[PDB]
RNA sequence: UGGGCUACACACGUGCUACAAUGGACAAUACAAAGGGCAGCGAAACCGCGAGGUCAAGCAAAUCCCAUAAAGUUGUUCUCAGUUCGGAUUGUAGUCUGCAACUCGACUACAUGAAGCUGGAAUCGCUAGUAAUCGUAGAUCAGCAUGCUACGGUGAAUACGUUC
C-alpha cells in the first residue's frame, strides 16, 4: 500500500507501482532506482525499509488525488474561458482536431443509429 | 460592523453638512436589504427553486422565505399559490455585513466590471442592484451550482430622494 | 512561433494598435483580422472584435486567456 | 487553368511559403513532376511525340 | 432569530492576497485557517484573489498579476 | 484578409492498429533489394533521456550521404489475467517546417489507459517465390501518407471435379 492505494502483492515492484495513478513504466524505473530496490522483487517478498524509501520517493511526484484535481481544474478552467477546447470539451467531442465524421467512438460514446 | 461604524461616524456627518438637515433624525439610513429570485422555471422542476433557494440561504445566513403565485397565468402555465420566488430580508448588523460583502469581495467579482447603474433607483430613495451571477458571491462554489441565475437586491432606505440615496450609497462604497 | 527560441508570435499592427493609447482608460474595442495572434499579458482588460469569417466577434480579455490565440475564442462553424 | 491564375502563380508571392508550381505547357496545378514542370497529362503526350529526351515507355 | 432553522453563521476575515488587506465581516463560509486580528479574538481566513481595494475599477490602477499565474508562467517563458 | 473543402444524431466502401504466449518487455548480434541527393543528401564530434540543436567532412554519384533494414538468432523476465495485452481519449511540457500549426501538421517526454478477449446475416483476394507477414525507397512536397507506385527478407495450403 503506496499513496493511500494497494498494490498487487505477487506483483514484481516495478510493475505493481504502476497501479498507482501518476505513476507510469518511466516513472515507476526511475522512483525504484532513487530509491536503491530490486527490480525483480516482488512486492511481498520486500522490506519495511524499502517500503519506506519508495513511499518517501513517492509522495513529491504529485501523483493520484492531486494530478486528478490539477486535470480537472485545467479543463475547467479551458471550459469556462469558453475556448474551443472548452466548447468541444462540453459537447463531449474530440479536442485535438479530429474529424467527427467518422471514427469519433470514445468521445462521442456508442453509436445512436 | 465596520459599514454601521462608518456610516454612524463619516456618513452622517457628510450627509447632514451636504444636505443641511436642522436634526439628526432626518439622515437617511439603509432600512433594510431584499434579496429576491424569482424561478419561473419551477413551474416545469421544483428542483430548481430548491436549489436556488439553498443558494439564496448560504448567499444571506438566514432562511428564505419561498413566495407563491399571486395568481393563476395561462401562459407562464402558473397555477396559484405555487412556489415560483425565494425572498430574504436583511435588517441590522447583517444587513450592512451583506452590504460591505457585496460592495468588497462580490461585485468585483463579475466579469468586465465597469460599475453598476446610476439610474437604478425607483424614484424615491429606494435602489435596485440585478446581479446576473450567483457566482460573483464568494459564498458559493461553482463546482455545486447546477444552473447559473440571478438575484435582484433591493436596498430600501429612508432617503426621501434619489439624489439622498445616491449620495447615501457612494459614501458607503457603491461603484457608478 | 511554437518554438519556445521564437518568441510568442502576435501581428506588429495588432500588437501596436493595443499599446497606442495605453495609458488613456477609455480603451477601445480593437477590430482585427488576427485569429493567429497570441494572447500576451498586455491584453488583459481589451475587447478584440475577430474576424471568424463574416463577422467580428467580440471577445474579452482576462487572465486565465493568457498564451491562447485569439482564433480559439470566435469560433468559425456553426452547428444547432 | 485561368488565365489569371498562371498570371498569380508566375507572379512573386510575398510570402515565399506561398509559391506553387503550375504545369507549364498547360497550367493545371495537380500532378506536376518537377523535373519536367510537367502535369501528367502533357508529360505523356509529349513522351507519345517522342519530344522528351530519353523518356519512353516502360515495362519490366 | 429561530432556532435550529438558519445556516451556521459567524465571523470570517475576507483576505485580499493580491494587496494582503483584511476586513472583517460575518459570513458561512468557514474556512479552517486562523489568523489574529486586532480583537484579542482569532476568526477563521476566507482567501481573496480580488477585492474592492485592488480591482481596477474600484482602485483606478493596473491590477497586478499574482505568483504561479498564466502571466506569470508567460514571463517565465 | 479570414473562414469552408477538416462540420457530425447517422449509413456504406477501402485500409491501419489490435484483441496476445506461434506473444509483450529488456540486452547483445546478423542477412537484402530498389531509389533520391544542389543550396539538396547532412558523416563524425558535442549537447538534450527524447524528437532534435551547434560546429561541420565528403558528395552533382558504382566514390559521400540519405542508411544501423525488420521479421530472425541467442540470453533474463511475465504465466493465460482486459493483464508487463492493446494505445484510442485527454492534461501538461517540448522539438521541427513555415512570416503564421486556434479552426487545421507531424513527431517527442511524462501521465491518463476506452472499446477490443478472433467478430451474425453476408462478403473479398489469391494457383508460387503466389497468398500471408516483415520492413525499405520514391512522385507530389517548406512541413504533412495508415494512400499510391516500386524493392527485397521469411515463405505456405489446396485445385478431387463442373452438380450449383
Ligand atoms: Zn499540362
Amino acid at each position: 500500500r503506496i499513496a493511500g492505494v494497494d498494490i498487487p502483492r505477487e506483483k514484481r515492484v516495478v510493475i505493481s507501482l504502476t497501479y498507482i495513478y501518476g505513476i507510469g513504466t518511466s516513472t515507476a524505473q526511475k522512483i525504484l532506482e532513487e530509491a536503491n530496490v530490486s527490480a525483480d522483487t516482488r512486492v511481498k517478498d520486500l522490506t519495511d525499509d524499502e517500503l519506506g524509501r519508495i513511499r518517501e520517493v513517492v509522495d513529491g511526484y504529485k501523483v493520484e488525488g492531486d494530478l486528478r484535481r490539477e486535470t480537472n481544474l485545467n479543463i475547467k478552467r479551458l471550459m469556462e474561458i469558453s475556448s474551443y477546447r472548452g466548447i468541444r470539451h462540453r459537447r463531449g467531442l474530440p479536442v485535438r482536431g479530429q474529424k467527427t465524421k467518422n471514427n469519433a467512438r470514445t468521445r462521442k460514446g456508442p453509436v445512436k443509429t | 460592523n465596520r459599514l454601521k461604524e462608518k456610516f454612524n461616524t463619516e456618513v452622517t456627518e457628510n450627509l447632514m453638512k451636504k444636505f443641511n438637515y436642522s436634526s439628526v433624525m432626518e439622515v437617511p439610513k439603509i432600512d433594510k436589504i431584499v434579496v429576491n429570485m424569482g424561478v419561473g422555471d419551477a413551474v416545469q422542476n421544483s428542483k430548481v427553486l430548491d436549489n436556488a433557494v439553498e443558494e439564496l440561504e448560504l448567499i444571506t445566513g438566514q432562511k428564505p422565505l419561498v413566495t407563491k403565485a399571486k395568481k393563476s397565468i395561462a401562459t407562464f402555465r402558473l397555477r396559484e399559490g405555487m412556489p415560483i420566488g425565494a425572498k430574504v430580508t436583511l435588517r441590522g448588523e447583517r444587513m450592512y455585513e451583506f452590504l460591505d460583502k457585496l460592495i468588497s469581495v462580490s461585485l468585483p467579482r463579475v466579469r468586465d466590471f465597469q460599475g453598476v447603474s446610476k439610474k437604478a433607483f425607483d424614484g424615491r430613495g429606494n435602489y435596485t442592484l440585478g446581479v446576473k451571477e450567483q457566482l460573483i458571491f464568494p459564498e458559493i462554489d461553482y463546482d455545486k451550482v447546477s444552473k447559473v441565475r440571478g438575484m435582484d437586491i433591493v436596498i430600501v432606505t429612508t432617503a426621501n430622494t434619489d439624489e439622498e440615496a445616491r449620495e447615501l450609497l457612494a459614501n458607503f462604497g457603491m461603484p457608478f | 512561433a511554437r518554438s519556445i527560441k521564437k518568441g510568442p508570435f502576435v501581428d506588429e499592427h495588432l500588437m501596436k494598435k493595443v499599446e497606442a493609447q495605453e495609458g488613456s482608460e477609455k480603451k477601445q474595442v480593437i477590430k482585427t483580422w488576427s485569429r493567429r495572434s497570441t494572447i500576451f499579458p498586455n491584453f488583459i482588460g481589451h475587447t478584440f472584435a475577430v474576424y471568424d469569417g463574416r463577422k467580428h466577434v467580440p471577445v474579452y480579455v482576462t487572465e486565465d486567456m493568457v498564451g491562447h490565440k485569439l482564433g480559439e475564442f470566435a469560433p468559425t462553424r456553426t452547428f444547432k | 487553368a485561368k488565365t489569371s491564375m498562371v498570371a498569380k502563380q508566375q507572379k512573386k508571392q510575398k510570402y515565399a511559403v506561398r509559391e506553387y508550381t503550375r504545369c507549364e505547357r498547360c497550367g493545371r496545378p495537380h500532378s506536376v513532376y518537377r523535373k519536367f514542370k510537367l502535369c501528367r497529362i502533357c508529360f505523356r503526350e509529349l513522351a507519345y511525340k517522342g519530344q522528351i529526351p530519353g523518356v519512353r515507355k516502360a515495362s519490366w | 432569530m429561530k432556532q435550529g432553522i438558519h445556516p451556521e453563521y459567524h465571523q470570517v476575515i475576507f483576505l485580499d492576497t493580491t494587496t494582503n488587506f483584511k476586513f472583517l465581516s460575518g459570513s458561512t463560509k468557514t474556512s479552517s485557517e486562523m489568523m489574529e486580528w486586532e480583537d484579542g479574538k482569532e476568526y477563521p481566513v476566507i482567501r481573496l484573489d480580488i477585492s474592492s481595494d485592488s480591482h481596477p475599477f474600484y482602485t483606478g490602477r493596473q491590477k497586478f498579476a499574482a505568483a504561479d499565474g498564466r502571466v506569470e508562467r508567460f514571463n517565465k517563458k
